[PDB]
Order: structure tokens, then C-alpha cells, then sequence
């Protein structure tokens, strides 16, 4: 398979696709309606996430409120016991590694796309929607 | 890499005009100075022979050094006389007169101080200088007198560089002066000690070519010079053209002289055709060589079937195999085996180059180095000899500044070389 | 993995490899740009964005033989940091390539040498190209083989070299660049191979029909005997050795490191179609004495070893036949004391063909490497030659006058002698 | 379309130009010329792409004859000489 | 094989004799021209075509084409005495062309 | 594995190959391009070629065959012909100059230019052998290469592949018809030769078969393909137990054990015996007592010999088609009943049977019919020594004042090779007395 990077950042260096965001926690006992910012980014679709504050909350100053990473598709996922988050196998040390003509270490972990997300439509972020 | 290119006499000016719009067409090169060509091969390597100028213009290197005002000023005048740069055209006032004296002692050595300024300008516009060359007559006075004295003062200060001459040496059959021999046997007392290289083109063999193979009924003397530059060329085009095989002008001067005084050669061309004849002639590698190498077809009026050939050149130009040019140079020195010497075990030096002549679909070149030159240099030293026993002429060269013991001098100097080509025969 | 690193000396070393390196990117996938649309690491380096550059370094000294690799339609697949160029030519001079000009120039490869090394994970072989005619192919040679003797070490350092012929010649000098050559390919190179060009000429004419073979058909043949060594570097074999194991096998002694090549099926594309083309067939096609590279005939020979290299559809029950065969046959004599004689190699891929050549697309090919006895008489007709010439030096004025001693000139006759004599003293039976 | 860095040869108006890398005034050079004419059949820059009777089926490899222009033809295989000799 | 020339014009003149039918073919000599010049066609009668008829004197007019022994001869112009015997015997005349100029003898 | 190379030399040679080869080819499936045509394929295994042809990979046939001649002009036609691509291109091979009618040119001087060629293409045909059953070679004596060559050839074969079987079909010169006059000169020393060095020996003279076709057949203005035609229908016949199954069937090695009764007697005669046009072949019964008589006919012998002044040895019969086993039996007792028909004392069986299921095949544009049955014969009389006393005839009446001798002294050969190959050949005159002659 590929794991090849250089062609896509030089294709898709610097744009970026931005979504404002409206978040109902009015269901829930205490929270207001919230308005984020939404950034995905074309040289590798990886996202980011910031908050946007309004004029009279109470609310500590934020640049961001997650990461600027891979999301994924269903839930909070269970990615633990380490060692399966390796990309690439192997089969001995011989360091010097072998790939493994097999694939074991492998975990089929679904991301969001840019032919996923659009405008209009409900996704999950985390286990908020 | 580059060349500048000296010029010296009327006979010097005339071969060297010729040249210029023979080598100017090789690279499409219109009178004014400017590329017009038709390939980036015509403009590839251009600066082997050349310096440029602001405004897409290319200027040769070369001077033009006369001792009369009045034969530059027809060079200057041709329709190809203004490609070159008037900087240099240094000339004298007064005439050399057919006189040695009065080119290398009196009057010449005041021009040649101020000559050295602009060779001294022309070789340090440079990337790694390769050599010169010169064009010259063993006739006279300005292009053969001073001409000897440029050379070894570029020697001292050059030393380790390559230097050509393009005599055309006097004919026995008629003189065109009376003081011939007193000129050109005092002159290759410096073309066997002061150059590395130095040709030998007769005009009486110039005149049997034009004759006997390519039927003209008059000959000018633009004609004898398209025979010439025909040749000039012929040895500096692996030096600027690809080829299959390289031999460029350092490659020969090592591997053609054998020992360190015989560097008297005599050049030839194969597809001199009549103009008849052209239509009825095949032109393969095989009708190269049997036109290379007959004695009707050289330039210097030496017979090479008097001789043994010492060692052998052969430039071709075209696209030819490697197998058809290397086997007619086997199948030739087979044949006749008594002609080429037998103590250098293959007498061939071979080069191929991938752009012909224009018109041509193919062409070839050769430059020997046959024994039989003595007979070139016997027949000055009987003819010099008949006039100085009584002394005839001795009074105008005498009384210009020089001794008597300097002409005994100069007749061992020629009359040891004779025996250097007996000595290896 | 299976670094090797071949470094191009020579007019001849350039045209030799302008024709193994259109056969390298045809036999993978790669284009001369160098992008693909597992086992290239033999030969290619690797960069980021598919790109793969070749593991080589054209050095030689005028400028206009490289000049056309730079312009070709290879410009982008070498790195232009390789391509070293010179200024002056050494002018069919050893002393002007060896301790003039060559002065100049080996400060800067052996720079371009040591970064390719460094990247390199484990190295197995350098392979030289070069011809024993010239000056820069037979001077900054010598001078580059005992930089890497010692700056290196214990490298395996192949040797392909083209011998000056008997008869057909394209020089007056040639014997004197290849006696004093001799004196320094001995002592550094591990395994030199001769292939001369009068040979080629032979087969050219008769197996193929090429009537005139000019040098790009000459060049397309000898790159099928340095792909057909290397084939079990990059791919896998039934039976397979590797460049480190049969320079064992083939040396008896070390200073008899001088094998001569064939190669079988070499084939025309209309003669092709009636020839059964069977493993039987072209092993015997191998030892016919009109087919060898160089002219020396074996049947005044006496075979030391033999290392057979079978690649195609080629099973080894078909190979055990046909090596009885050849040791029953009373015209084809090994040495008394070589009991085996033989060193099979068998490989799967087939030899790929090149469009616009020569040959013909054949499911097997074998290539053959031979050490015998019979090229005592190629070296005692080349050394009448030298001393021809030398018994009253003729050119030997050049030689010294840029560096040389006089006594150079006949230290190195002597270790040419010396050279003939274990030929002589190897071939003896009880 | 430009040159490699290390080539050494004739490109026109280098001298005069400045300023930038040597591939970079080169691929400029050769884009156009305002004071001169490039010439329209060039070949150094070429594109990569990868390396009555007798019709060329009517003899055999060894037949003896004379075939009409087919002593010019070199470097060739017998029946490619003949092919693009009688084709 | 010329890489100065693609193609030569070569003047001739034509005679006809009245007095048998029978025409010659006469290269003028001209200084220089390295050729052979001279008489191109010895006096005979020429076939016409394949059927053995030959040329008469009605067949030749100016800016006709005369083919004799696979040769291409373009009739440019004729002397006095063939203007007055043609136009006499009721052939008229058409317009006397020029003989282009060889553009290697230009050069 | 029943495999036999053929070997054809000089233009009398290579005009035979084109007829024979015309032949095998339709007798087979085998079309000009080589292969059969895979959309009808006519009866038979693999088995049915491989004495004849080769196989590659694709599927071709290339014949074990070699073309050898002196000059350019008559090999040039099998290159141009409808048969170029069915042969390998060095298989047809060809010289520069003939040998000009002369046996010292062929064997001396030309032919050591063509014996290095043609003895490495033989050592290619043989080792892709399993089973060789033995050359075949065919020739003329009156030619320069089909006599000077040829005898160079047999010799370098005795030496190199040893008692491998080596069959001549040859062309005797007529006794008065001739196209050259220096025939005498070549016939006697290449049957000087050729007598050590060949196991059978076919010979057969133009004249005879000129009668045989202007009488048997209609065809008045013969040429050499109707001469060539005939001649292919005796040599399949004697392959063609090899190739096709039999009733009862002869091999190579089978026939040499039976005619040839002492080692210098093997010059059989030949006969074919149904050779009729398609106007008059359906209207007779031809069976096999009357294909069996007609080979005894003197009128139909193909030799101008007469067997009436001389005594049978032992006579060979290649029977083929629908032939019954017991009908030979009742012909051959009524020959030996009949007593116009005189055999030697020492052998009272004289007779050798082959019986073949094909009948012979039919070439379009031929002039023999297709029939059912037929009979090859291969006699040996006493009375082939009456075509060596007109040939030592004619020798000698030239050679007692040398004409022609300088042309054949000047090649090489010493003027001793003439009075030995004079008392050779009158030792084999003799050895027909001795052997002829009653106890």
C-alpha cells in the first residue's frame, strides 16, 4: 500500500476548507446553544476545532478546544493496548526491520473525508453531534 | 577550448579572408555578424573560435598584420571584410619589399611590439586557451619575415600551448620572385625548432588538382584558396562538432610526429569532384579512402610512391560505420605494404564526426606524413646553393643589419633535416 | 541492500553504459524521467515522489562525449552532480591521464564516490567500464584503482575492459597504453573481463545479419552479459549466485583473474522462428569456437573452469544433460586437476529486449564465463607489438615528457613477461 | 524545457542576464528570444518517451543478389536493410 | 550530388534540314562550364513516337516542347530565316519566350 | 525417429528437391507456409512426418534437407518460388563459381570452399536426431558439382558419422544423347569414387525415361519436370514403409541385406510399373499380375540396358495400395515359370516382398493418374556391364590423344588419376563375368 505524503502536499499545500458550527447542549440540563469553527485541512484532511465566544459570557480565553488531528468516524473509540496504532508491520530485528509479507497488525480505523463532511448534514465529533 | 586566429601577408590575408566565409557558414552566420542558422549544433560550440558582442553579434579572433596599408583595406572591403573588429588591424607604414631583413630585423620588429598588445587582449578573454594558428607564405617578407618572428615571441610567453602554420612553401617548377631560395631557406630554420606544428602546401600541385581532377580551364586564385580552407577546417571539427570518435588538435600533434623535428606534413580532401563527374560518382566510405590516398590528389607536390609513409591520418566526416571506415584502413596498408614503414606496426590514426560540410552527404580528410618531404627541401637547398657560392642577391639583405655566417648557419639546419628523413627511411 | 555502485570511465565507458542504462529502466518499470507509472535498490537510490536514480558517475575528461548525456533524453534521470567533465583531453596519452590531467579531477569524484557509499546500506560490487585504448579509459583508470584500494578496502571491484585487437586498429600507440596498464589492473582489480572488438565484429555478421555493425549495435551486446551477472541481484532463482560467490569459483590463483565472456542465443528475429532454442542446444553454443568475444581459440586452450549463467525457462534435469554431454566430447579439454569444472546458475526472469535492437525476444539465454588457457595467445601477439616499436622508441618522446621515467616503460614489460610464464606453468598436467 | 545545472556549452544571452539560478535564466532563455530567431528544428531537447515482387517476405537471410539502394543502408539487420530499402 | 547547384539550364540550339527532314541538336560552347559541349545529337531524323513518325518542321513552334532520346527540349525563339520560312509557309508564330538563367552561372 | 536426412547438390540435384518436395509436402498435410491449416487436418498421428520433417514450438515443419550448389542462379528460384518460407535459410547454400564442367574443379580447387559450410549444417540436422536411418544423396555424373563436389562429399561422411547407411540416386549419361562432351571424363572418376563410399546406388539415364513417357504416357515434347515427377514416385516408394504402416514392410538397412550380393555389385535398375495417363487408366483392371509382368517389360526399364543379355540376382518388389498378400505369390511364381526371364545359379528365392497400405498420391499439375495399385521394382542384373563397355569406350577414344586434359590437369589433380580410374573401372567389368557365369 502507499505512504507517500510529497505528492499531496504539493498539491493541496495551503487551502483549507472551513465550516462555522451550531451546537445545541440545550437538551442537556445547563448548556446554552454554542458556536464553533471547524477547519479541515486539504494537505493531509486532518481537522481542527476552535470556539467562538460571544460578547457577554463567562466563558476563559480558548485558541483552540481539541487538536489539530484525525477524527474519527463512530465514537470515542477503543484504539488502546498499545502497539496496534504502528502503520507499518514487521516480522524479525535482525535496528533493522523486515516487512512481513502478511499483514496482522492492522486495524481497519475509518476517518472523516472530504467527501464526507458537507454543508447541511449531522456528523459525530466525539461523542457530540 | 578556443583558438585565436593570426594572419600574416598577402598571400596570409587571402588564404585567412577565404577561410572566414567558409568557417562563418558552418554556423549560419550572416556578413553582419549575426546568427541565422538553422540548429542549436550551429551555435553550440561557437566559442572555440570566437568572442561575443552586446547585441546578439559574435566576433572572430583574429589579426591582420600587414607592412603595406594597401592590402587589409581590400580585406576590409570584401563581403566579408566587416564581421571583424577594427581594433585590431595593426599595420605598418613602409613595405617589407619581398625582403627577409626588412621584415625581421629593420622594420617589422617596431610592428610586432604593438602586435603583442592585442594577442595579449585576445588570450586573456579566455576560459583555458588551446592555441593559435597561422597563415603564412614562404615567399616573402611580410607574411613569411615577420610571421617567423611573431611566433617564437609568442613561445616565451605561451609555452605549454598548441601552435599551427599553414605555409604554402615555394614551388621549384616557376618562381614568382628571383630571391625564392634566400627566403625560404632562412625561414624553416625556425618551422623546425619554433612551432609544433607547420604544414607544406605547394602551389605547383594546386594547379594539378585544378587541372587534372576538377577540370577547370582557369583557376583563380579564390579557387586555390577554397582548397586550402577546405582543410583548415577539416582539422578543428572534432573540436567542435560530437563525434562517434574523438580526435581533436591536441590528440594528433602527440600521435602523429614521431620523433621531435619531422612535423612537415601534406594534406589532402576526398570528394573533390569535377563538376561533370559529380552526377556519374558514388560516394561510399571506400571512394574516400581511394581518393584520400592517391598521389594525383595531394596538396604538396611531394610523391608519396617515392617514400615511405611514417604515420597516417584520416578525419572523416559524416555518418559512417566503425567497421567499414577501420576495414578500408586495413585493407590499404595489406595491399601495398612497402609504401609505410614497417617498424610502426599499424600506420592509422582514424576520427569520425557527425556533421558533414554543407552540400556534402559525406566527406574525408587526410593529413600524411610521408619520407619523401626531402625532396621538397633538396630541391630549395640546390637552387639556394647556385646563387650564394657567387653570391648574387647577398647585398640588400647584408646591408640591412645581419652577418654572412647566419646563411651557412641556416643550410645546416635544412641540409641536417634532409638526412633525418633518410635516417628513418 | 544490494548496493553497487558503477563508475563510467572513457568515450567507450560512456557509450558501453548509455546502453546498460537503457536496458536497466526497460527491464523494470521506470521511465527516463525516472518515475514508475521491490528489488530496483540494486541499482536505483530512492527519493520522495517516485522518483529512482540510477547508481553511477560518468567521468571522462573532454567535454563533448558527456555533453549529449546531458542533453539526451536522459537529462533528468541522473542527478546532475555526477556527470564530472574535464577541461583538457589526454590525447591517447596514459601519461597525460595518469599524471597530468587526471590530478585535477580526483579530488572531485572520489568525493561523488564517497557520498553514493555512504548512503548505501551494504555494498557488494563496483563495476568500472572502460577500454585499453585511451588515455582516460587506460591512465585516470589506473589512478582511480589505487585511490579505491585503499580508501575503500576489500569492496569487490569488477573490471569490464575492451583488449585492443590483432589486426583491426583505430591507432598507431595502442600497444604501448596496454602494456603499461597491465602493470596496475593486476594488482587491484578482482575479476577483469576482455572483451575485444574484432570478435563482435564476427558474430555480428554471421549470426546476426548486421552487415556494417556500427558501435551502438556493438554496445547493445555487452549489456547483455553485465545484465545476465546481475540478474541474481535483483531477482530470485531457482539456483542463484550472487557477484561475491563465483568470483571464488572461477579464479584458480591471484594473478589469473582474467575470464573471457559468451553468451548463447545471440540470434536474429527471422532465424529465430526455426530453432528449437532447447537448453542442450545452447550449451554447446558456448564452447563453438567461432562464437567467443575474444579472438583466441580454445581448442589450443585447456579450460581451467566455467561458470555457466542460465536464465529463462530453464529446469535443472534439462541442465544435468547437457553438462554430460560436453564432458564426453574429445575436442573440449579441462585441466587434470578441475574434476568438477562447472558452476551452474540458474535464474527465472528472463533477459528483457530492447525495441530497436538486435536480437530476438528468446524464452532462455544462457551467458557463460570461461577461464582458459587459450588467451596466452592473445597477450603474446600484442606484446611482439610493443617491442616492435620499442626496440628503437618510436613515441616514446610524448610519454616522458609529462612525468613518466624511462624505466617505467620496461618495469611494466617485465611484469607482463613474468605474466606469461604463469600461463605457461598452469596448464602442465603430471 | 531548460538545461541542467552542470552543462557546458552555448546558451545566448547568459552573460547578460543575472540574478537567478543557471536552470532558471536557462528555461527563461530558451522560452523566447526578443533580440534573436531560434531555430525550428532543433534536436538536443526531446521529449521522454520510453526506448512487381520483392516485398520483405520474399527471401531468406542468405539469398545472394542485388537489392536496388541497399548498399547505403548500415548498421542494420540483412532484412531490415532490405525492408527500408524496398519500402 | 552539387551542394551548390540542384539543377543546371543547359542552352542548345536545334537545326533542321529542309533538304532531307533530318535535325541536329548543338550545345554552344560557353567559357568555364566544365561540361562537354558541343554536338549533343548527331544530324538524323527523329522520331516523333513509337510508331516510327518523325518530326517535320510543322511540329516546331516557339514555347513548343521537343522530346527526343528521353531529353525535354523547350524551343524558346528561332533565327530570321525560320521566322520568314515558317510565317511563308502559313505557320504562325507564337511569342518568343526567354531562357532562364542558371542560377549556378549567376552565383 | 525413422529419420533420414536428405542432401541435394548441383542444379540436376536441387531440380529434383523441388519435385520430391512438391511431393512429401501434399503427401502429408503440409501447406507452403509449413504448418497444416487447423481447419482440416487429413488422417495420421505425429508419426507421419518425422522421418521427413522438424517441429518448433508454433508448429512448423522444417525438412531435414540441405540445397547445395556451385552457383547463385538455381537455388535463387527456390528463394523466390511458392516454397520460400517452407525452408530454413542456411539450409539452401550456395558458392560463387561453378565448376564449369569440370570433376577437378569441384573436387579441388572450389570445392574446399564449400566442404567447411556444408559439414557444420549436417552436424545441426544430426544432433537434433534420436535415430538417423541414413542420408540420401542426389546427383548427375556429368555435371562439375553433381560429379567433383559430390565425391568430395562421400568422403568426408565415411570419415566422420562411420557405416551410417548413405543412399545415391544419381542420373547416368545416356548411351548416345548427351549435353556435354567431356561425360566420359567425369564418369569415370566419380564412379571411382563413389564406389567405396556408397551402400546403394540408383542409377537411372534421361533417355530411358524420354521413351517411357512418350509410349506408357501420351506426352510427346518432354520436359525436366516431367522428368522430375516420375523420379519422386520411386524415391517415396522406397520410404514409404518407413513412414506409412504396412502389411509387410522394408526398412533402409533391409533391401541393402537382399540385392547387393557382394560388396562392389550395387547398381540395381528401377522400374515403376503402373505409369499411365487418367485417359486410359480407368478402363483397366491393373491388377496385380499385371503390374508385376510389366516391370519385366526391357521396353520399361529405366535404364538403356537390356536385361535379356544378362542373369537376375536378386530382385526387390515395393508393393503399395490394395494389394492382397496371396495375389504377389501367384505373379511371381509365373515369372519364374516363364523362361525369357534367366536368373543366376546361386540364388534360387531371388525375391524380397514389401507391401504398403497407402497408394501413391496424386501432384495437380502431373500427369500420372490416381490408381489404386502399384509396383516398384529394383532388379539387379548381370547386364548393366553392357553400359560400361560403351562408356570405357568412350573414354578412351578421347584419352589415347589427351584431349581435355590440360583443362583438368591444371586444377590440382596430377594426370596419374586418369590411368587409375581407367583400370577401376575395368576391374568392375570383369567382376560381372566372374560373378555372372555359371558353376
Amino acid at each position: 500500500q502507499s505512504f507517500d505524503t510529497l505528492k499531496r502536499f504539493i498539491q493541496y499545500d495551503g487551502k483549507v476548507l472551513r465550516f462555522f458550527c451550531l451546537w445545541d447542549d440545550s437538551t442537556s440540563l445547563f448548556g446554552d446553544r454554542r458556536e464553533f469553527v471547524l477547519h479541515y485541512f486539504l494537505c493531509d484532511g486532518t481537522v481542527e476545532i476552535r470556539e467562538v465566544l460571544p460578547s457577554n459570557s463567562g466563558r476563559d480565553a480558548m485558541s483552540s478546544f481539541l487538536r489539530r488531528g484525525k477524527l474519527p468516524k463512530y465514537g470515542p473509540p477503543g484504539i488502546y493496548q498499545p502497539g496496534q496504532i504502528t502503520d507499518r508491520a514487521v516480522l524479525n530485528v535482525y535496528d533493522g526491520y523486515l516487512l512481513d509479507k502478511y499483514q496482522l497488525g492492522k486495524v481497519e480505523q475509518d476517518f472523516y473525508t472530504d467527501q464526507d463532511l458537507s454543508i447541511g448534514a449531522t456528523i459525530n465529533v466525539w461523542g457530540r453531534k | 577550448r578556443e583558438i585565436v586566429h593570426l594572419q600574416a601577408g598577402q598571400c596570409g590575408n587571402q588564404i585567412g579572408a577565404k577561410f572566414w566565409e567558409v568557417i562563418s557558414d558552418e554556423h549560419g552566420i550572416d556578413p553582419t555578424g549575426t546568427y541565422h542558422g538553422d540548429s542549436d549544433l550551429q551555435l553550440e560550440r561557437i566559442n572555440v573560435y570566437y568572442n561575443e558582442a552586446t547585441g546578439g553579434k559574435y566576433v572572430p579572433r583574429a589579426v591582420l598584420v600587414d607592412l603595406e596599408p594597401g592590402t587589409m583595406d581590400s580585406v576590409r572591403s570584401g563581403p566579408f571584410g566587416q564581421i571583424f573588429r577594427p581594433d585590431n588591424f595593426v599595420f605598418g607604414q613602409s613595405g617589407a619589399g619581398n625582403n627577409w631583413a626588412k621584415g625581421h630585423y629593420t622594420e617589422g620588429a617596431e610592428l610586432v611590439d604593438s602586435v603583442l598588445d592585442v594577442v595579449r587582449k585576445e588570450a586573456e578573454s579566455c576560459d583555458c586557451l588551446q592555441g593559435f594558428q597561422l597563415t603564412h607564405s614562404l615567399g616573402g617578407g611580410t607574411g613569411s619575415g615577420m610571421g617567423t618572428l611573431l611566433i617564437s615571441k609568442i613561445r616565451e610567453e605561451y609555452p605549454d600551448r598548441i601552435m599551427n602554420t599553414f605555409s604554402v612553401v615555394p614551388s621549384p617548377k616557376v618562381s614568382d620572385t628571383v630571391v625564392e631560395p634566400y627566403n625560404a631557406t632562412l625561414s624553416v630554420h625556425q618551422l623546425v625548432e619554433n612551432t609544433d606544428e607547420t604544414y607544406c602546401i605547394d602551389n605547383e600541385a594546386l594547379y594539378d588538382i585544378c587541372f587534372r581532377t576538377l577540370k577547370l580551364t582557369t583557376p583563380t586564385y579564390g579557387d586555390l584558396n577554397h582548397l586550402v580552407s577546405a582543410t583548415m577546417s577539416g582539422v578543428t571539427t572534432c573540436l567542435r562538432f560530437p563525434g562517434q570518435l574523438n580526435a581533436d588538435l591536441r590528440k594528433l600533434a602527440v600521435n602523429m610526429v614521431p620523433f621531435p623535428r619531422l612535423h612537415f606534413f601534406m594534406p589532402g580532401f576526398a570528394p573533390l569532384t569535377s563538376r561533370g563527374s559529380q552526377q556519374y560518382r558514388a560516394l561510399t566510405v571506400p571512394e574516400l579512402t581511394q581518393q584520400m590516398f592517391d598521389a594525383k590528389n595531394m596538396m604538396a607536390a611531394c610523391d608519396p610512391r617515392h617514400g615511405r609513409y611514417l604515420t597516417v591520418a584520416a578525419v572523416f566526416r559524416g555518418r559512417m560505420s566503425m567497421k567499414e571506415v577501420d576495414e578500408q584502413m586495413l585493407n590499404v596498408q595489406n595491399k601495398n605494404s612497402s609504401y609505410f614503414v614497417e617498424w610502426i606496426p599499424n600506420n592509422v590514426k582514424t576520427a569520425v564526426c557527425d556533421i558533414p560540410p554543407r552540400g556534402l552527404k559525406m566527406s574525408a580528410t587526410f593529413i600524411g606524413n610521408s619520407t619523401a618531404i626531402q625532396e621538397l627541401f633538396k630541391r630549395i637547398s640546390e637552387q639556394f646553393t647556385a646563387m650564394f657560392r657567387r653570391k648574387a642577391f647577398l647585398h640588400w639583405y647584408t646591408g640591412e643589419g645581419m652577418d654572412e655566417m647566419e646563411f651557412t648557419e641556416a643550410e645546416s639546419n635544412m641540409n641536417d633535416l634532409v638526412s633525418e628523413y633518410q635516417q628513418y627511411q | 541492500m544490494r548496493e553497487c555502485i558503477s563508475i563510467h570511465v572513457g568515450q567507450a565507458g560512456v557509450q558501453i553504459g548509455n546502453a546498460c542504462w537503457e536496458l536497466y529502466c526497460l527491464e523494470h518499470g521506470i521511465q527516463p524521467d525516472g518515475q514508475m507509472p521491490d528489488s530496483f535498490n540494486t541499482f536505483f537510490s530512492e527519493t520522495g515522489a517516485g522518483k529512482h536514480v540510477p547508481r553511477a558517475v560518468f567521468v571522462d575528461l573532454e567535454p563533448t562525449v558527456i555533453d549529449e548525456v546531458r542533453t539526451g533524453t536522459y537529462r533528468q534521470l541522473f542527478h546532475p552532480e555526477q556527470l564530472i567533465t574535464g577541461k583538457e583531453d589526454a590525447a591517447n596519452n596514459y601519461a597525460r591521464g595518469h599524471y597530468t590531467i587526471g590530478k585535477e579531477i580526483i579530488d572531485l569524484v572520489l568525493d561523488r564516490i564517497r557520498k553514493l557509499a555512504d548512503q548505501c546500506t551494504g555494498l557488494q560490487g563496483f563495476l568500472v567500464f572502460h577500454s585499453f585504448g585511451g588515455g582516460t579509459g587506460s591512465g585516470f583508470t589506473s589512478l582511480l584503482m589505487e585511490r579505491l584500494s585503499v580508501d575503500y578496502g576489500k569492496k569487490s571491484k569488477l573490471e569490464f575492459s575492451i583488449y585492443p585487437a590483432p589486426q583491426v586498429s583505430t591507432a598507431v600507440v595502442e600497444p604501448y597504453n596496454s602494456i603499461l596498464t597491465t602493470h596496475t589492473t593486476l594488482e587491484h582489480s578482482d575479476c577483469a573481463f576482455m572483451v575485444d572488438n574484432e570478435a563482435i565484429y564476427d558474430i555480428c555478421r554471421r549470426n546476426l545479419d548486421i552487415e556494417r555493425p556500427t558501435y551502438t549495435n556493438l554496445n547493445r551486446l555487452i549489456g547483455q552479459i553485465v545484465s545476465s551477472i546481475t540478474a541474481s541481484l535483483r531477482f530470485d532463482g531457482a539456483l542463484n549466485v550472487d557477484l561475491t560467490e563465483f568470483q571464488t569459483n572461477l579464479v584458480p590463483y591471484p594473478r589469473i583473474h582474467f575470464p573471457l565472456a559468451t553468451y548463447a542465443p545471440v540470434i536474429s528475429a527471422e532465424k529465430a522462428y526455426h530453432e528449437q532454442l532447447s537448453v542442450a542446444e545452447i550449451t554447446n553454443a558456448c564452447f563453438e569456437p567461432a562464437n567467443q568475444m575474444v579472438k583466441c581459440d580454445p581448442r589450443h586452450g585447456k579450460y581451467m573452469a566455467c561458470c555457466l549463467l542460465y536464465r529463462g525457462d530453464v529446469v535443472p534435469k534439462d541442465v544435468n544433460a547437457a553438462i554430460a554431454t560436453i564432458k564426453t566430447k574429445r575436442t573440449i579439454q579441462f585441466v587434470d586437476w578441475c574434476p568438477t569444472g562447472f558452476k551452474v546458475g540458474i535464474n527465472y526472469q528472463p533477459p528483457t529486449v530492447v525495441p530497436g535492437g538486435d536480437l530476438a525476444k528468446v524464452q532462455r539465454a544462457v551467458c557463460m564465463l570461461s577461464n582458459t588457457t587459450a588467451i596466452a595467445e592473445a597477450w603474446a601477439r600484442l606484446d611482439h607489438k610493443f617491442d616492435l616499436m620499442y626496440a628503437k622508441r618510436a613515441f616514446v618522446h610524448w610519454y616522458v615528457g609529462e612525468g613518466m621515467e624511462e624505466g617505467e616503460f620496461s618495469e611494466a614489460r617485465e611484469d607482463m613477461a613474468a605474466l606469461e610464464k604463469d600461463y605457461e606453468e598452469v596448464g602442465v598436467d603430471s | 524545457p531548460h538545461y541542467i545545472p552542470g552543462y557546458t556549452g552555448h546558451c545566448p544571452l547568459l552573460r547578460f542576464s543575472m540574478g537567478q539560478t543557471y536552470g532558471q535564466v536557462t528555461g527563461q532563455l530558451l522560452r523566447g528570444p526578443p533580440g534573436l530567431a531560434w531555430p525550428p528544428a532543433h534536436r538536443t531537447l526531446l521529449p521522454p518517451i520510453q526506448s512487381h515482387e520483392r516485398l520483405s517476405s520474399s527471401i531468406i537471410p542468405g539469398y545472394t543478389g542485388f537489392i536496388p539502394r541497399a548498399q547505403f543502408i548500415f548498421a542494420k539487420n540483412c532484412n531490415q536493410v532490405w525492408a527500408e530499402a524496398m519500402s | 550530388i552539387s551542394m551548390e547547384e540542384h539543377y543546371r539550364i543547359r542552352h542548345v540550339n536545334i537545326y533542321y534540314y529542309l533538304e532531307d527532314d533530318s535535325m541536329s541538336v548543338i550545345e554552344p560552347v560557353v567559357e568555364n562550364s566544365g561540361i562537354p559541349q558541343g554536338k549533343l545529337i548527331k544530324r538524323q531524323r527523329f522520331t516523333k513516337n513509337d510508331m516510327g513518325d518523325h518530326y517535320h518542321w510543322k511540329d516546331l513552334n516557339r514555347g513548343i516542347n521537343l522530346t527526343v532520346y528521353g531529353k525535354t527540349f523547350r524551343i524558346v525563339d528561332c533565327d530570321r530565316f525560320t521566322q520568314d520560312f515558317l510565317e511563308s509557309q502559313g505557320i504562325e508564330l507564337n511569342p518568343s519566350e526567354k531562357i532562364p538563367l542558371d542560377p549556378y552561372t549567376q552565383l
